[PDB]
Order: C-alpha cells, then structure tokens, then sequence
RNA sequence: AGGUUCGUGGUAGGAGAGCGUUCUAAGGGCGGUGAAGUCAGACCGGAAGGACUGGUGGAGCGCUUAGAAGUGAGAAUGCCG
RNA sequence: GAAAGUUAUAAAUGAAGCGGUCUGGAAAGGCCCGCCAAAGACGGUAACAGCCCGGUAGUUGAAAUGGCUUUCCCUCCAGAGUGGAUCCUGAGUACGACGGAACACGUGAAAUUCCGUCGGAAUCCGGGAGGACCAUCUCCCAAGGCUAAAUACUCCCUAGUGACCGAUAGUGAACCAGUACCGUGAGGGAAAGGUGAAAAGCACCCCGGAAGGGGAGUGAAACAGUUCCUGAAACCGUGUGCCUACAAGUAGUUAGAGCCCGUUAAUGGGUGAUAGCGUGCCUUUUGUAGAAUGAACCGGCGAGUUACGAUUUGUUGCAAGGUUAAGCGGAAAAAGCGGAGCCGUAGCGAAAGCGAGUCUGAAUAGGGCGCAUAAGUAACAGGUCGUAGACCCGAAACCAGGUGAUC
C-alpha cells in the first residue's frame, strides 16, 4: 500500500524552528539554517560547559590573591601555609571569606603565617 | 490460541534490513558499498570466474575422461538392514520394493557385505559381492542369481 | 530461472567423498624434453583445488560438477 | 469424557471422544504457522504501477547535453520527474504457500483439542428444523447458553440449518468435512452435532 | 535477580536493540457535550519520539498483539508550484 | 423445415418502530422498550438506519427477436469369408555431387528435414529407418488431401473481487483531452476536483461613475458570498515590552547587571549593557574556513525491489528416512486423493568394473580419495550470490520504418 508523506516531516521541522528561537534574521525562520545554527549551539554549550569550570577557578584565585597581598603575603605563600598546616578549604569558600568575613580570611592567614614560618 | 494474541516462535523471524535511510543505522550514504569502484556501480561486478585478465584456473589444467553410454549403477543393500526380517524366508527385490527398503530399483539389486547377518534366510538378487555371498552361506543361508 | 553450470569446468573437475573438488595437473601436454622425470613422475597424479580457489568457483559448479 | 445434550438444553446422555484428536496436548508454535500460511494465501495480490517505459511518452531527449545551462536530462518521465515512472513499487504477485501434511494435522488436532480444553466445545445429539426459520435458530442459540461468536458442524442431514441461521452475525454453519484451523480459531464457541464427531474423529 | 573485575574517541565496515508512517485480522474503545487536520505553550522518555490544556475546524480516529510494505530527504548545475 | 424445453434482451410482488426520552440546525447517535429475518448486500435521506426510501432473500413474468438442447422431418448409405495365376499400390521423385539453411548440433566421425543448380532408381523376388557405413535382426510403407477437444490473447459485453491509488497519486486525460499550445510536416503534448442539508446566492439604507465596502436580512456557521471544506511555510505589513548612533561582528555559547512579566510551578519566562571562547552544511581528498564542488528561500515528489535458482544461519514437523509436482475435488476455501519424480542411506576409477573398499602399479609394497569417526529432509524467516534494466539519474554514438527542396 502507498505511504504519502504527510505530518511527519514538518512535525519534525518545526521542532528545531522552534529550537532555533531569538536568533538574528533568517536564522530563526528557515529549516535549512535553523538546523545548522542549533547544532552548532548544542556544540558550544558542550564546550562552554567544560569551560565554565576553569573560568571560575582563574576567578576564585584572583579574588584570593587579592585579599591575601593585603595580609603581606602571596597567593603561593598563602596556598603552601594552609596545605602545609592541615587545611582543606577550596578556592571556592576562601574567596566567599575573602569576599565578605574577611576577619574570618585574616584569622586563616594568621594560621598559614604561622605554619609556614614555624 | 486467540487471534488477538498470537505469538509466533521466538527466533524464527527477524526484521530485514533497509539501507541508505540515513547515517544513524550505519547504512547511510553508501549503503555498504564503498568508494568509488566499479564494484559501487549499479548493477556492477564481474563475472562469477573473472580474475582480472589473469588466465582463469579452469583454463590451464585439462580436461579428462568420457561417458560411457551405457553406465550400469545398482541399487545398494547392506547386510545390517537385512536382519529385519523373520528367517526362513525367501527374500526377493519386489519384496524389497513393497517394504519400503528399496524406492527405485536402478538396474538391479545388488547387496554388499558391511554389517552382521545372524538369521537363515534364502536371497535372490541380481548381483552379490564375494564377501556378501561368504557371509550369507557362513550363516546357512542360500544365495541365488536372478 | 534456475543458474547454468559451467560447462567448461564441468569437464575437469571431481566431486569427492567429503564435498571437495579434484583437479588434474597442468604442465603435462607437449615439451616432455625439457623436465625431468621426477617432474614428470609427480605431474601425471592428480591434485584437488585448494582453499582460495574454493572460495571463488563453488557457485559455478554447484550442482555435480 | 464429554456430556451430550439435546438441543431443547434437556441433558441426553454422555459421549465419549478419541484422546489422539481431542486430547494431544496443543502445541502451540505449529498452529501460530499454520494459521499465518492459511491468512496468508487468501489475498488476491492484485497491484501494479507503471515503470518509466511503460509511461505514455518519453523518448525525445529534452534539450541539449551541453551549453544551456540546465541540468542532464534524458527524457521527461524520469523518475525523478514529475509524472515520471515510479521506480520499483508493487507488482502482480501470488501470496500462498503452503507447509507439510503432518504439519497441518497436527496443527488442526491441537486447536481442535485446545477448545475441549477450555470448555468451549458443546456436543449435541441432533440438530434439524422443519422449515427454515430464523427466529426458532435465535430461541435455540438462546436456549444453549452461547451468547457469543459460534461455529455449527452438521454432518449429513441437519434438514435446512445453513438457511434459518445465514442471517445471524456471528454465526457459521460448515459441513464436517470443511472444518479449518483458521475457521476454528476465528470463533469463540464450537457446537459440533454427535453424527460430525464420527466423521471429524475418523478422517483424523 | 544480585554481586566482583575490566572497560565505554572513532571514518570505510560488521553485529544487536528499537522509534515513527500506510494498510489488514482479532479484541477492547471515543466521537456533534466536538474526530482527523492546524496553531501556541515554561510537560514526559537515554535517542528516534510521546502526552496534557486551550483556540480554529466540523466528521471520522486511536489503543494491545501479530502480519504486509510505493517506509522516514537538506543537498543529485534534481522535477513541479 | 417444424414441435417442445431452456436462456438473453424491459419488469412484478416482496416482512418488521412515524416507540418514548436527552443533546442538537437536523437523529440514522446515547438511555429504556419492542419486532422481522430464506430479507443484518449496497446506496440515499439535514450526523453512524435490518424495521424512512430505492431495494435485498424468496417467488413470478415475455407480445417480439437472437442463442442453445432434444424429437420429428429431410437426406444419404453394402459388409464377411475362401484362393494367387495375372494386374495395381503417388518419377524427373527417392537419392547422389556442389552451395546454403533448420534441427540443442558452429562440417565435424554428422545421421534427419528444406531450398537453388546438375546427374538420376527399384517398383512386392520391392522400398525406408534404427545418429558415418557394411552384414544380421526389429519396426514401418514416402514422394496426395481433410479432421473436433485439451492450448494462446481481450478492442468489447453482463455480474463481481482487491491487507490497489486517492487529485504532483491513479490512464496523457476524475473537469467539453489527444483539447489548448508548439512544428512546413511526420510528430510532441499540458494546466485545471470540493459554497451550503436546502440558493434560502445578501430585499432595503449609506459612501462611489463603477469595482469595492459598512449596516440590515437568510443561514447551524457569511472569519461558508459564485477557486466558495480545512488554510501550513516562504513572502508582505500594522501595534507594542526590552536593546541600539566611539563601534571591527560564521552572529552563537558561558558568566552577567538592569528593565518587563507570571508558567504544564520549577533551583520559572522575554530582552539583554559588559566580559571569556569561537573560521557555516555537504561532497571529494594525504590534507578544505577554504580563493575546490553544490544549494536564492519554502512546500510536495525523488534512489537496494520482485520472480526463479545456489549457499549459509535460526525456527518447526518427521526421522534411515523426508517430501510430493502437474492434476482430480471445492467457495479465487479446507481436507481427501495423486509416489511420476527429487534429496539422503557407499565409495573409488577416464572406463569395463570392483565394492568398505577402490585406483595406480608386476606388488601381499607405498601413496591418493573414502569407511572406521554415519543425520537427513520439507517449509518459513535473515545475510550474500547468479539470470533478468537490478540502486537512481547522465552521454557522444549505432541500426530500422517513415517526414521534409514554402529556407
Ligand atoms: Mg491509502
Ligand atoms: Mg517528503
Ligand atoms: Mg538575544
Ligand atoms: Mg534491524
Ligand atoms: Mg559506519
Ligand atoms: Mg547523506
Ligand atoms: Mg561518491
Ligand atoms: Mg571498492
Ligand atoms: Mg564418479
Ligand atoms: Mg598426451
Ligand atoms: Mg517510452
Ligand atoms: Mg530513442
Ligand atoms: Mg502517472
Ligand atoms: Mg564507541
Ligand atoms: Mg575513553
Ligand atoms: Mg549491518
Ligand atoms: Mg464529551
Ligand atoms: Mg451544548
Ligand atoms: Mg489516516
Ligand atoms: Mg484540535
Ligand atoms: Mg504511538
Ligand atoms: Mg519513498
Ligand atoms: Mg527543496
Ligand atoms: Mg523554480
Ligand atoms: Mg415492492
Ligand atoms: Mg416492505
Ligand atoms: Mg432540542
Ligand atoms: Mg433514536
Ligand atoms: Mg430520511
Ligand atoms: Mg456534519
Ligand atoms: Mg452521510
Ligand atoms: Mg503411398
Ligand atoms: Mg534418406
Ligand atoms: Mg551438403
Ligand atoms: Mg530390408
Ligand atoms: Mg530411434
Ligand atoms: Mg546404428
Ligand atoms: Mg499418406
Ligand atoms: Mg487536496
Ligand atoms: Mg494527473
Ligand atoms: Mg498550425
Ligand atoms: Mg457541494
Ligand atoms: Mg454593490
Ligand atoms: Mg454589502
Ligand atoms: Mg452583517
Ligand atoms: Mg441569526
Ligand atoms: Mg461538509
Ligand atoms: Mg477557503
Ligand atoms: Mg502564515
Ligand atoms: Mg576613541
Ligand atoms: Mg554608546
Ligand atoms: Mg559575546
Ligand atoms: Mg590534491
Ligand atoms: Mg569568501
Ligand atoms: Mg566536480
Ligand atoms: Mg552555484
Ligand atoms: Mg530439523
Ligand atoms: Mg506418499
Ligand atoms: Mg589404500
Ligand atoms: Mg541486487
Ligand atoms: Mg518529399
């Protein structure tokens, strides 16, 4: 019996049109340039999202340097002191202190003065 | 067995496979065919014996022998097969044909001696080995030629 | 419709006991000058068709030679 | 075995049946097959669609191999063409086939068996009519408490049964030598009359 | 069914399990208190994909188990509009 | 040439619910009750009808013409033996030489048949064939003619069927289709279906020359108004929430303030100043963002299929056995019948032949192939192969029948 191809190829298309929202111009309208830009993005956001991870680390260290170089000391003193004295605190939750408590950060670097000279 | 829940026998049917139907089912573009030969042509191939040009194996050894024109093959029965039956009996190619032992009869009878016979029986066939005939009459039967 | 057999193969090969095909030697028709008689001794046998060979020419003789 | 019955629902006896027919343990696979060759090769097969040489027309090249600008083309029903030829498509064809002897009778003994299995089977001692009459065949499908899909095996006289119950819906009359694996699985219910048990057990 | 160990980049290519489309058979269904189609949504599944709600539409269409294929398009200086 | 019968070409009769109630423009639909049925096929009727209509099952019917079958009429007709003296039984033929053709058979050891040219018999004490040819045997009488049935096909007609299509499909043609159009001519050859149940197809008023609109009216619906069911995408516009005139951009992704909203309610939606990263898709290539190829965009159509054989894997039935083909039977069924045949159970040898062995060979030797060391067959499904266009599109060219000197 004959199988005419109704429903199903636009079904399909407008699937990726709709997916292909916000874009510039004919990017957002046609099937053929719709279905390259989303490949595309789901190829960037692949990427993007081992990236991310790196960006915020780079962040978190500057802002440590930072408050640390207040404090007479280095980022790499600072590091080996509390790795040296026992200390598990990421970057993350160093540079939240840093951030705000910085009576906390002091306290902390008081510890990593202590243990690096001792 | 309803027919609104029938169940065909497990493994004994499979789904044929379809290819060029795109790149996931690995079938896609070139639907197992290659690159570019003549064998990725449509209708492409060589003949069954080709070799390239190289001389084909069947032409360089010669041929042999003829047909003879009036071959002779005879219908085979063994020794084993004929301890079916109760001694004392006269055994015949039609009464070989009506059990069932024989289907066609080529141009006759003729029994070979592989196996073990124990009974007295009295055969009549159209050829016999030597060895058949050594054992029939080593277990007290008679042999006869039609 | 059913497929020919070669006939031109159908003349030179044996079907054994086991499936296998036998062939004849080759190198045996006209310059018995120049090889010598043990050459001579072993080419009058007979050889079978080896594996590779099998692989390319079962289709073409498939039914008894 | 079985209890025989009269068919004013009056009890009438008992009757007994041949365990090779109606006490094999069915096997199944056999009457799956049996039943997909038999739906199989009763479809007509009658189908077919033009190539592109059977396509009025055709023959005369378009335009040019070369210089014009358009792409190589080399007729006008081309199957890429609009009215062109289809390709492969559907062609006149026979269905049937069919599966060994023993196959088919045990497939028929298994099916056959698997109704007594379940209860579904009613035997009766006769079953005739004077005149052809629909409503007394409904009082009598009523009476034997069927109340469903149904297949009637008469066997030599039956008078006139296939004429008073050719209207109902859901019912069929064969004549004990027709009797099917496909007939059988088709229908909920089986009232087989004594005088076909005779013929159904010694044809088989 | 539960564990231990070793694994899980991939072109040509080999093997396996599946989604969806049209028709047929049986069972069971919904639909003028609104079917298919179409439009919009921030829902569900590992993928192909599947629901729910609302607008338009105004009469047919799903589901389960099997079967058969004119079986799934982004490209051919492809054919028609 | 009659008589009778039957059949084909018009037709007649033909059972049973206006049942109550709900929704609705309309009931054939839902719920509750009944009835007919040798009639529950199909179509229509304001939505899906066995009981409203045409009808259907069954039973009837023919003035006229055609067809078929029996009977009568009419017409025409010798067939058995016993004898062999004599006579008859297809002449420029049967064959042969030369040159071709048909026979599965390509001149070959080439029988058999036919054609053209030459030569050219016997005739019952005779003649021909049995794959050159001779002898024996067996079968048969050429050189004259006729012959139904079993077989092939379907422009048509009557009745039906489809795991066939459904307006780019199916015939080129569902529509005034071989038409419009193209060509000197032969010739080539399209596009184009749908208001509504019923025209009830918009009285009348207003703007305008008209077309076209806004009310009013018909309608279930006019956002169904004479390409009129549904009405997607490209493409063209009107309004508005967020952003935008110091900024080097395969246009996105990740981080992210501000502003505006409020969902299939869940670590929600829209826009996004600023920062990091980032050279489209396909083909062909050692290697392509490629300044190598293809695509203006959107929609539809567009490519491994079927028939018959071979081989291999899986499933099922039987098993030293397995299985029928054509055909009879029947409902385009299912049994039953049909054992002709095919594969397997024994191999070796070119062959005579021998045979669990056989061949080579002087051989009880050695060696090759086999047995010891044994499971096949029928059907279905998947993979691959062969013959067919064989996976889809594309040449320049070749041959055959015709149309052209209005240039
Ligand atoms: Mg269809
Ligand atoms: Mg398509
Ligand atoms: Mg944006
Ligand atoms: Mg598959
Ligand atoms: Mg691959
Ligand atoms: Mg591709
Ligand atoms: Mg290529
Ligand atoms: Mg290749
Ligand atoms: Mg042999
Ligand atoms: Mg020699
Ligand atoms: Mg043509
Ligand atoms: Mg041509
Ligand atoms: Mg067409
Ligand atoms: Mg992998
Ligand atoms: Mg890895
Ligand atoms: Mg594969
Ligand atoms: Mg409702
Ligand atoms: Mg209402
Ligand atoms: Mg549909
Ligand atoms: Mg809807
Ligand atoms: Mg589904
Ligand atoms: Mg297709
Ligand atoms: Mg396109
Ligand atoms: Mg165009
Ligand atoms: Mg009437
Ligand atoms: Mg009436
Ligand atoms: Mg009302
Ligand atoms: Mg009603
Ligand atoms: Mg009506
Ligand atoms: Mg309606
Ligand atoms: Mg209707
Ligand atoms: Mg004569
Ligand atoms: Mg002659
Ligand atoms: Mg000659
Ligand atoms: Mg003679
Ligand atoms: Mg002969
Ligand atoms: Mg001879
Ligand atoms: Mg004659
Ligand atoms: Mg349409
Ligand atoms: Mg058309
Ligand atoms: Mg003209
Ligand atoms: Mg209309
Ligand atoms: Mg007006
Ligand atoms: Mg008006
Ligand atoms: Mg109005
Ligand atoms: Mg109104
Ligand atoms: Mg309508
Ligand atoms: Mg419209
Ligand atoms: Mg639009
Ligand atoms: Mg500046
Ligand atoms: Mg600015
Ligand atoms: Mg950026
Ligand atoms: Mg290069
Ligand atoms: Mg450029
Ligand atoms: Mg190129
Ligand atoms: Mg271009
Ligand atoms: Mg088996
Ligand atoms: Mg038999
Ligand atoms: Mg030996
Ligand atoms: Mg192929
Ligand atoms: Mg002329």
């Amino acid at each position: 019996p004959r199988v005419k191809g109704g429903t199903v190829t636009r079904k399909r298309r407008k699937k990726i049109v709709k997916l292909a929202k916000g874009y510039y111009g004919s990017k957002h309208l046609l099937f053929k340039v719709a279905n390259q830009a989303v490949m595309k993005s789901y190829q960037y956001a692949y990427r993007d999202r081992r990236q991310k991870k790196r960006d915020f680390r780079r962040l978190w260290i500057a802002r440590i340097n930072a408050a640390a170089r207040m404090q007479d000391l280095s980022y790499s003193k600072l590091m080996h002191g509390l790795k040296l004295a026992g200390i598990d605190i990421n970057r993350k939750m160093l540079a939240d202190l840093a951030v705000n408590d910085i009576a906390s950060f002091n306290t902390l670097a008081d510890s990593a003065k202590k243990a690096l000279a001792k | 067995m309803k027919l609104h829940e029938l169940k065909p026998s497990e493994g004994s049917r499979k789904e044929r496979n379809r290819v060029g139907r795109g790149t996931g089912s690995g079938n896609g573009k070139t639907s197992g065919r290659g690159h570019k030969g003549q064998k990725a042509r449509s209708g492409g191939g060589v003949r069954l014996g080709f070799e390239g040009g190289q001389l084909p194996l069947f032409r360089r050894i010669p041929k042999r022998g003829f047909t003879n024109i009036n071959r002779k093959e005879f219908a085979i029965v063994n020794l084993d097969v004929l301890n079916r039956f109760e001694d004392g009996t006269e055994v015949t190619p039609e009464l070989l044909i009506e059990t069932g032992i024989i289907r066609n009869e080529k141009s006759g009878i003729k029994i070979l001696s592989d196996g073990n016979i124990e009974k007295k029986l009295t055969v009549k066939a159209n050829k016999f080995s030597a060895a058949a005939k050594e054992a029939i009459e080593a277990a007290g039967g008679k042999t006869e030629v039609i | 419709p059913k497929m020919k057999t070669h006939r031109g193969s159908a003349k030179r090969f044996k079907r054994t006991g086991s499936g296998k095909l036998k062939r004849r030697h080759g190198f045996t028709s006209h310059m018995f000058a120049n090889k010598s008689q043990k050459q001579k001794r072993k080419l009058r046998k007979s050889a079978m068709v080896s594996a590779g060979d099998f692989k390319r020419i079962r289709q073409m003789v498939a039914k008894m030679k | 075995k079985l209890s025989l019955l009269k068919q004013d629902g009056t009890n009438a006896g008992e009757i007994t049946l041949n365990d090779t027919v109606f006490g094999i343990e069915p096997n199944e696979k056999v009457v799956v097959d049996v039943i997909l060759s038999q739906r199989a090769s009763l479809r007509q097969g009658t189908h077919k669609v033009k190539n592109r040489s059977e396509v009025r027309g055709g023959g005369r090249k378009p335009w040019r191999q070369k210089g014009t600008g358009r792409a190589r083309q080399g007729s006008i029903r081309s199957p890429q063409w609009r009215g062109g030829g289809v390709v492969f498509g559907p062609t006149p064809r026979s269905y049937a086939y069919k599966l060994p002897k023993k196959v088919r009778r045990l497939a028929i003994k298994s099916i056959l068996s698997s109704k007594v299995n379940e209860e579904k089977l009613v035997v009766l001692e006769g079953l005739t009519f004077d005149a052809p009459k629909t409503k007394e065949f409904a009082a009598f499908l009523k009476n034997i408490s069927v109340d469903t899909k149904a297949l009637i095996v008469v066997a030599g006289e039956s008078e006139n049964v296939e004429l008073s119950a050719r209207n109902l819906q859901g019912i069929t009359v064969i004549p004990a030598e027709s009797i099917s694996v496909l007939e059988v699985a088709k229908h909920d219910k089986l009232i087989i009359t004594k005088a076909a048990v005779e013929k159904v057990e010694e044809v088989l």
